């Protein structure tokens, strides 16, 4: 079945040459065979035996045939990467019905490149000359076979698509999704007309007799015309567990997540703590059962949706979950999902809430975009004034497309407030750290216009910990209302920015201090200047 | 004819990712290109071409047509190589979109390959449109090159018979700068508008805005603290600067609230560095040979401050920018805005690019800036996080 289809002009990487590879034995039974098969192919026209000029070749073999053109493809230029992206089903728009054609020997049916062809050249094994033949179609296993056979189809569809707008098809390696609006046997009918019009190239694909059956399984989910399921997922019961059952149990777990509300995985993490080999068995906790029990049941309810219809608008609303985590779906009619999915906290260096919604919402639009070339309205769990307060104060250009709050708690709020000015009547620290850094000891102390003062030696610590500590400290021994004069700018900017969450253990303890005081005020002055307290724990604190 | 045109020794075509559109800017390109297509502008392509360019559309608000624009910055980067200080001057210059001229001129086949980009498709329903270039590309920077010498003839005329005007170009774009009043310029325009047919900006206005330093009847520690930071920091760039006076109304563990008086050496002190600071540094020279720099701070509240500088603490121009006429609470709308000014400006002034240095995230610059372009060029660019002190300084 040879398509009579133009060929891609091919050639190989800048100042390359052919493969030269030479092959010696093989079995009486494996020559056989392949010379059976061969002649097959020979006859079908897919190869044909060449002789006096071609000193290229290649290792054939024999399995319980197979050419392997390792070296050819790394000598043959690239092409045009066929795109890894995948449409998915809550981007689909209804059909009436929708059938797969499977093509199959697609590729193999494939002229290929007449002047390239040579290069494609095997040989036969203990006489004197043995078999040698070319490719003349485009060869399982090439490199820019995959490649050339889309395009190809490309092609050979776009005329029929001209004439058949109604109809939607879907190019998938080796399938075709075609659906359409058309009434039950209007469809039947132009799958047919496809079929002898893709026939028509030698394109073979199988009739209706032979094409699979809906709804069709899809990256994981069930999909029929109308609607779409989640394929029902099951969890291995079992006496006795290896680390790597428990790892591939979290991955179909961790894959629930998205689509199944409430699934956990806390203590079946646990098990993995430790583990030396993924052969090992771990003794199921108790507390690993009841969580493993508890999703069993999760999963059993069946959850559906539908797909999207280009006449609605799209909404999105988004839920704190923990800190940093965030739950959202969307939909084009309450409670009729299109789409959900959940994003773990991203745990990073010191960040907030604000500006982790700020992700989240921005995450979504941009996966909005890829799927309905359009972004959602958002409904957020901020208050409006929130956000003003916020965003027309942070040093880094933010924002938020259009959006509503939308009342539904837990909120997203700001944990504290620095103060603009510094408070009358309130105790002022000016606190200095410091250490060296050729021995990692350090020094982090303060002193106040009220008298008091204390000072501490520190080990392996650094500078920047130093500077922490001491506002540390302030933050401690001070009371409801602070002022507090640092020289340190890495502090300044850190809590200048008023961080909620981070992954150093002090800054958590200041922040935390943070949100316990009444008023603090924070401000910065020049180190090791005359400049006022600063020079008094400058002394203290020094080496 | 067409002219040979190569990659620098040893490069290859870029192979950039294509970004995902909107629906709106997917349609609008599909048109643009049939259009194209059938003019024979540009060609779709076969799957052993390899290579690929971002493309997307925009509209300079100057329309309501969409206007498609393909990011070559990589591809200029890799492509072979080969200014007046009047307008830099001049009391008005026009811009002007000459981006057009190009498609009259053919590209060399050999050379065309690399041009290749691609109109995607909504979730991946189908595979992208592509297509390769078949005549001079707009924003590629070979094209006003090799569009050179036509150009300059079809200008000469209004050239010898205006030379009381300067006129620049750079890419699609040509700046004409004239000191007639706005009545003479704007019709002189309109002039060179139809003759090009037949085939508002203030220069001096931009000078490095003052350092000034805040005058209180009353200081308190907290302010006095402040200022001396400030005028700290500031003694980088004017050595001359001197704190000490300053500094002593400070010795003491003393409460932030607490009024001080200024001796009249502290007054004398200050009184002399505002003295300083009355104008900008000397020895700043622009350096032709080095990469120009554009760095940025969001002030907050929409005012947004910048500074164009090769070298630290030596700036060439600094500015800030405000929003005026239509409701515009969307950072970076301002952004780009901010940074499309400020190129436009360096080109002015210098006609070269300056490297932005951005107060942003790279995901959220990258989900939308495209958004509010208006400019056949783009800059290069790298994100940032603005050290408070340089902020509370320009602020
Ligand atoms: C897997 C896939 C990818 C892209 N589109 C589709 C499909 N398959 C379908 O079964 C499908 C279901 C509902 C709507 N469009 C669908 N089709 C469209 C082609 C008719």
């Amino acid at each position: 079945p040879i398509s009579p289809i133009e060929t891609v002009p091919v050639k190989l990487k800048p100042g390359m040459d052919g493969p030269k590879v030479k092959q010696w034995p093989l079995t009486e039974e494996k020559i056989k065979a392949l010379v059976e098969i061969c002649t097959e192919l020979e006859k079908e026209g897919k190869i044909s035996k060449i002789g006096p000029e071609n000193p290229y070749n290649t290792p054939v073999f024999a399995i319980k045939k197979l050419v392997d053109f390792r070296e050819l493809n790394k000598r043959t230029q690239d092409f045009w990467e066929v795109q890894l992206g995948i449409p998915h089903p809550a981007g689909l728009k209804k059909k009436k019905s929708v059938t797969v054609l499977d093509v199959g020997d697609a590729y193999f049916s494939v002229p290929l490149d007449e002047d390239f062809r040579k290069y494609t050249a095997f040989t036969i094994p203990n006489e004197t000359p043995g078999i040698r033949y070319q490719y003349n179609v485009l060869p399982q296993g090439w490199k820019g076979s995959p490649a050339i056979f889309q395009s190809s189809m490309t092609k050979i569809l776009e005329p029929f698509r001209k004439q058949n707008p109604d109809i939607v098809i879907y190019q998938y390696v080796d399938d075709l999704y075609v659906g359409s609006d058309l009434e039950i046997g209007q469809h039947r009918t132009k799958i047919e007309e496809l079929r002898q019009h893709l026939l028509r190239w030698g394109l073979y694909t199988p009739d209706k007799k032979h094409q699979k059956e809906p709804p069709f399984l899809w990256m994981g989910y069930e999909l029929h015309p109308d609607k779409w399921t989640v394929q029902p997922i099951v969890l291995p019961e079992k006496d006795s567990w290896t680390v790597n059952d428990i790892q591939k149990l979290v991955g179909k777990l961790n894959w629930a997540s998205q689509i199944y509300p409430g699934i956990k995985v806390r203590q079946l993490c646990k098990l993995l703590r430790g583990t030396k080999a993924l052969t090992e068995v771990i003794p199921l906790t108790e507390e690993a059962e009841l969580e493993l029990a508890e999703n069993r049941e999760i999963l059993k309810e069946p959850v559906h949706g539908v797909y999207y219809d280009p006449s609605k608008d799209l909404i999105a609303e988004i839920q704190k979950q923990g800190q940093g985590q965030w739950t959202y779906q969307i939909y084009q009619e309450p409670f009729k999902n299109l789409k959900t999915g959940k994003y773990a906290r991203m745990r990073g260096a010191h960040t907030n809430d604000v500006k982790q919604l700020t992700e989240a919402v921005q995450k979504i639009t941009t996966e909005s975009i890829v799927i309905w070339g359009k972004t959602p309205k958002f409904k957020l769990p901020i208050q409006k004034e929130t956000w003003e307060t916020w965003w027309t104060e942070y040093w880094q250009a933010t924002w938020i497309p259009e959006w509503e709050f939308v009342n539904t708690p837990p909120l997203v709020k700001l944990w504290y407030q620095l103060e603009k000015e510094p408070i009358v009547g309130a105790e002022t620290f000016y606190v200095d750290g410091a250490a060296n850094r050729e021995t990692k000891l350090g020094k982090a102390g303060y002193v106040t216009n009220r008298g008091r003062q204390k000072v501490v030696t520190l080990t392996d610590t650094t500078n920047q910990k130093t500077e922490l500590q001491a506002i540390y400290l302030a933050l401690q021994d001070s009371g409801l209302e602070v002022n507090i004069v640092t020289d340190s700018q890495y502090a300044l900017g850190i809590i200048q920015a008023q961080p909620d969450q981070s992954e150093s253990e002090l800054v958590n303890q200041i922040i935390e201090q943070l949100i316990k005081k009444e008023k603090v005020y924070l401000a910065w002055v020049p180190a090791h200047k005359g400049i006022g307290g600063n020079e008094q724990v400058d002394k203290l604190v020094s080496a | 004819e067409t002219v040979p045109v190569k990659l620098k020794p040893g490069m290859d075509g870029p192979k950039v990712k294509q970004w995902p559109l909107t629906e709106e800017k997917i349609k609008a390109l599909v048109e643009i290109c049939t259009e194209l297509e059938k003019e024979g502008k540009i060609s779709k392509i076969g799957p052993e071409n390899p290579y690929n360019t971002p493309v997307f559309a925009i509209k300079k608000k100057n329309s309501t047509r969409w206007r498609k624009l393909v990011d070559f910055r990589e591809l200029n980067k890799r492509t072979q190589d080969f200014h007046p200080a009047g307008l830099k001057k001049k009391k008005s210059v026009t811009v002007l979109d000459v981006g057009d001229a190009y498609f009259s001129v053919p590209l060399d086949e050999d050379f065309r390959k690399y041009t290749a980009f691609t109109i995607p498709s909504i979730n991946n329903e189908t595979p992208g449109i592509r297509y390769q270039y078949n005549v001079l590309p707009q924003g590629w920077k070979g094209s006003p090159a090799i569009f050179q010498s036509s150009m300059t003839k079809i200008l000469e005329p209004f050239r010898k018979q205006n030379p009381d005007i300067v006129i620049y170009q750079y890419v699609d774009d040509l700046y004409v700068g004239s000191d007639l009043e706005i009545g003479q310029h704007r019709t002189k325009i309109e002039e060179l508008r139809q003759h090009l047919l037949r085939w508002e900006l203030h220069p001096d206005k931009w000078t490095v805005q003052p350092i000034v330093l805040p005058e209180k009847d009353s200081w308190t520690v907290n302010d006095i603290q402040k200022l001396v930071g400030k005028l700290n920091w500031a003694s980088q760039i004017y050595p001359g600067i001197k704190v000490r006076q300053l500094c002593k109304l400070l010795r003491g563990t003393k409460a932030l609230t607490e009024v001080i008086p200024l001796t009249e050496e502290a007054e004398l002190e200050l009184a002399e560095n505002r003295e300083i600071l009355k104008e900008p540094v000397h020895g700043v020279y622009y350096d032709p040979s080095k990469d120009l720099i554009a760095e940025i701070q969001k002030q907050g509240q929409g005012q947004w401050t910048y500074q164009i500088y090769q070298e630290p603490f030596k700036n060439l121009k600094t500015g800030k920018y405000a929003r005026m006429r239509g409701a515009h609470t969307n950072d970076v709308k301002q952004l780009t805005e901010a940074v499309q000014k400020i190129t436009t400006e360096s080109i002015v002034i210098w006609g070269k690019t300056p490297k932005f240095k951005l107060p942003i995230q790279k995901e959220t610059w990258e989900t939308w800036w495209t958004e509010y372009w208006q400019a056949t060029w783009i800059p290069e660019w790298e994100f940032v996080n603005t050290p408070p002190l340089v902020k509370l300084w320009y602020q």
